[PDB]
RNA sequence: CAAUAGGAGCUUAC
């Protein structure tokens, strides 16, 4: 959990005082403490009744209201983005729609990215919960 | 924000009045807050870990509140001890002897 | 025979721990719980 | 009046001495050839299948991390400043790279040796990964498994060292001077004796040592530079130190240009 | 035999299912031979009880 | 995880002297005779190749998913 | 419609979003979509 | 410190910090300083 | 909520040492620098700016 | 043109 690093103690040029350092930035380029970052996130579809119940899919903005100011055009038409897509900050991964209770009958419970990070999209996954109902994780990647 | 734009600057706990003063704006890439290295010591701070706040006064009354008042030139001498507060420090102090 | 050096002690503790690892106190307490606590606290 | 003295001539590496030249001549021309020398390496990678364990990112260091053959790269243009859009044949050269590992058992390296040229600028010598000998197999890029595939679409471009390190042509310039300390410009730490505890320059038997009899003297200033370059393949040594000369010398000839024609 | 519930199980126990399995099945069900167990898994989330 | 290309110092390339370093390795050769064949001088680029611990052998242990 | 992956079987397919999630030629519970058709670029840096 | 912001006020002796500053700091990075094992070690006699 | 409430134009990140700015100088980050912002009248003096 | 609350736990700098 750490590189052996080539290090100098010296006052070289004043910016390593009061606990500063000065780092190389050859050795940066060359990969000296670089590390991936790896996200998750979370959702599934909940049942509120008999046939109500959430989905996984894209919202178009005729029949949904309230959507996210992100954008929607990353996901597939089965409310999931791919892996190897690049992701910004405010995107949306996960598309999802609840539907209103008794046109346009649908909001939207979309999962956006966080908007501090950027990356790429790893590993999609897709599957069932306890109750059997649709779940989804999807890991995102990035390199600091 | 631009150059020279006077902003309260502090750091936590606010122990006394010279914790918290006003310094003029010079803008820098690379996400980090940039002090001169003599008012680390009013502050109390260092640079392995901390953080500081920055409050931007919204009008003209509290700019020149700011800079007549709470400006870094004014608070040199203290009045706790009627002595200096800052100095000069930590490898300037080294270098000069 | 001759004088235990530093050495001896090192592999007598790589011995300790090839034998336990470093969280033999969880897994020993659990396997101790699942053995009798359950049927103990069954039968109290 | 400059004077150039090689003491060792291979293809990697020259060892040289530099007489006769200000230090700041001698340092200049250490900087240059560490930062300002252009080359050609991997700039854009593009992945169609990359099924291996390591990742996107990890890969594409890697591969922009390769040494390439740039003995030409001086008749080439910065992509910058060509008029084409996306890579033509003149400022870029692009490289593929296939492999894949087929069966159950056993694992396959892929190598830098496995990246092909398809274009660029010909008839220049610019563009393929450099091998040591004809039998190399060059840099370890990934491992394969059953299965798993890598397909990548490498772009190539010029460079130099300020931007990123990976264009720099050299690993360790060595640079030392007055190994007796004759001018007093460094002021040994020392436990007992300065002369015992620290060992001799390896160009100490090039200088003859003072004399005890010997006063100091202020006029003398730094006159003998030993300096040793090694370079990573992409250029050879004296390519190295020539186009670091040639480079100054541009950057010298910018400065007169702007200066003569600011009148 | 009455189903009178669920106790969650420590991971490396001898009651869990990775007790056997030795390093090659450990690599086909995705576990990491460094990991040492000693915590739970609830809700899909690894639980450490603290002494 | 895997060799680095370069040292991390000063630049020279190591990667492609990874499996020679671990075939002088296994004919008994002691670490630093082995690092002097391969002629890496300075220590900066002796404790890329000496201190490089190789894991995708073991993450690639892990049966492709594709 | 949209290409899939199994977790356990590696088996490829396709599902059209009304069966249910499970695998042909075994039958498992977990599956995980394909990579994207798009092209991906990297700085090398 | 105190004289000078006594005598000439505060905006001159907020330049002084940085004069001293920028002068000692050239000057230390173009000599140099640092520490080592070796300055924490004493001769044998000191050590008796 | 009365004492102490939380504020808005206010920013918060890691501080480092410049040897080269002034006594009563901060250097702030590009980002927060456009976050941030202060409202200026428009008056006949800095029309064009 | 609109991004819940309450708790507990682990941490950062003094
Ligand atoms: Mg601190
Ligand atoms: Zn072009
Ligand atoms: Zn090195
Ligand atoms: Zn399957």
């Amino acid at each position: 959990a750490g590189q052996n690093a080539i290090v100098a103690i010296a006052c070289y040029s004043g910016y390593n005082q009061e606990d500063s350092m000065i780092m190389n930035q050859s050795s940066i380029d060359r990969g000296l403490f670089r590390s991936l970052f790896f996200r998750s996130y979370m959702d599934q579809e909940k049942r509120f009744g008999i046939s109500i119940v959430e989905e996984f899919e894209k919202p178009t903005r005729a029949t949904t209201l309230r959507l996210k100011h992100g954008t929607y055009e990353k996901l597939d038409e089965d409310g999931l983005i791919a892996p190897g897509v690049r992701v910004s900050g405010d995107d949306i991964i996960i598309g999802k729609t609840t539907p209103i209770p008794p046109y346009h009958t649908k909001r939207d419970a979309s999962t956006p990215l966080r908007s501090t990070e950027n990356g790429i999209v790893d590993q999609v996954l897709l599957t069932t919960n306890q109750e059997g109902l649709k779940f989804v994780k999807v890991r995102m990647r990035t390199t600091k | 924000l631009m150059d020279d734009d006077p902003v309260l600057f502090n750091r936590q706990p606010s122990l006394h009045k010279m914790s918290m003063m006003a310094h003029r704006v010079k803008v820098m890439p690379y996400s980090t807050f940039r002090l001169n290295l003599s008012v680390t010591s009013p502050y109390n701070a260092d640079f392995d870990g901390d953080e500081m706040n920055l409050h931007v006064p919204q009008s003209e009354e509290t700019r020149a509140e700011l800079s007549q008042l709470c400006a870094v030139p004014l608070q040199i001498v203290s009045p706790q001890s009627n002595k200096p507060v800052m100095g000069i420090v930590q490898d300037t102090l080294c270098g000069v002897r | 025979d001759d004088t235990i050096t530093t050495e001896d002690c090192w592999t007598v503790i790589s011995a300790f721990f090839e034998e336990k690892g470093l969280v033999s106190q969880q897994l020993d307490s659990f396997d101790e719980f699942m053995e009798t606590s359950i049927q103990d606290l069954v039968w109290e | 009046e400059p004077k150039v003295n090689i003491i060792n001539a291979q293809d990697d590496e020259v060892e040289l001495m530099l007489s006769d030249v200000n230090l700041s001549l001698a340092n200049s021309l250490r900087r240059t050839m560490l930062a300002e020398v252009p080359t050609l390496a991997i700039d854009l990678v593009e992945i169609k299948m990359n099924t291996s364990v390591l990742a996107d990112e990890f890969i594409s260091h890697r591969l922009g991390l390769i040494p390439l053959v740039s003995e030409d790269v001086e008749e080439m243009k910065y992509s910058r400043d060509c008029t084409c859009e996306d890579y033509c044949d003149e400022c870029s050269v692009v490289l593929e790279l296939s492999a894949r590992h087929e069966g159950e058992e056993g694992t396959t390296d892929v190598y830098s040796s496995s990246l092909i040229k398809v274009s660029g600028p010909g008839n220049l010598n610019v563009g393929e990964p450099v091998r040591r000998d004809d039998y190399d197999q060059g840099i370890l890029l990934c491992k394969l498994r059953n299965h798993q595939e890598l397909n990548i679409r490498c772009i190539a471009k010029k460079g130099i060292a300020k931007e990123h390190a990976k264009w720099s042509p050299c690993s360790a310039i060595a640079f030392e001077y007055d190994p007796h300390n004759k001018l007093k410009h460094t002021d040994f730490w020392f436990e007992v004796d300065a002369k015992k505890e620290w060992p001799d320059s390896k160009y100490a038997t090039w200088e003859e040592p003072p004399k005890p009899g010997e006063v100091f003297d202020y006029k003398a200033k730094p006159n003998r530079f030993y300096m040793t370059v090694e370079t990573t393949g992409s250029l050879k040594a004296n390519q190295v130190f020539s186009r670091g000369i040639k480079t100054l010398q541009e950057k010298l000839a910018n400065v007169l240009f702007e200066l003569e024609n600011s009148r | 035999k009455v189903h009178i519930g669920k106790v969650p199980i420590m991971l490396r126990s001898k009651f869990c299912s990775l007790r056997t399995l030795d390093e090659v099945d450990l690599y086909k069900m995705k576990e990491c031979p460094y990991d040492m167990g000693g915590y739970f898994v609830i809700n899909g989330s690894e639980k450490v009880l603290i002494a | 995880m895997i060799i680095p290309v370069r040292c991390f110092s000063c630049g020279k390339v190591v990667g492609d002297k990874w499996d020679a370093y671990l075939r002088l390795l296994e004919e008994g050769k002691q670490e630093g005779d082995a690092l002097d064949e391969l002629k890496l001088k300075r220590y900066c680029c002796r404790r890329m190749v000496l201190t490089h611990v190789d894991l995708i052998e073991k993450f690639l242990r892990y049966n492709p998913l594709e | 419609g949209v290409k899939y992956t199994c977790g356990a079987c590696a088996h490829n397919f396709s599902l059209n979003k009304s069966d249910p999630v499970r695998c042909k030629e075994c039958g498992h519970r977990v599956i995980y979509k394909a990579r994207t058709k798009r092209m991906i670029q990297f700085d090398a840096r | 410190i105190h004289t000078v912001m006594r005598e000439k006020g505060p905006k001159i002796c907020a330049e002084l910090f940085g004069n001293i500053q920028k002068v000692v700091n050239y000057w230390l990075l173009h000599n140099g300083f640092s520490i080592g094992i070796g300055d924490a070690i004493a001769d044998a006699s000191t050590m008796k | 909520n009365l004492m102490g409430k939380r504020v808005d134009f206010s920013a918060r990140t890691v501080i480092s040492g410049d040897p080269n700015l002034e006594l009563d100088q901060v250097g702030v980050p590009i980002s927060i620098a456009k976050t941030l912002s202060y409202p200026e009248t428009v008056t006949q003096y800095n029309i064009h700016r």
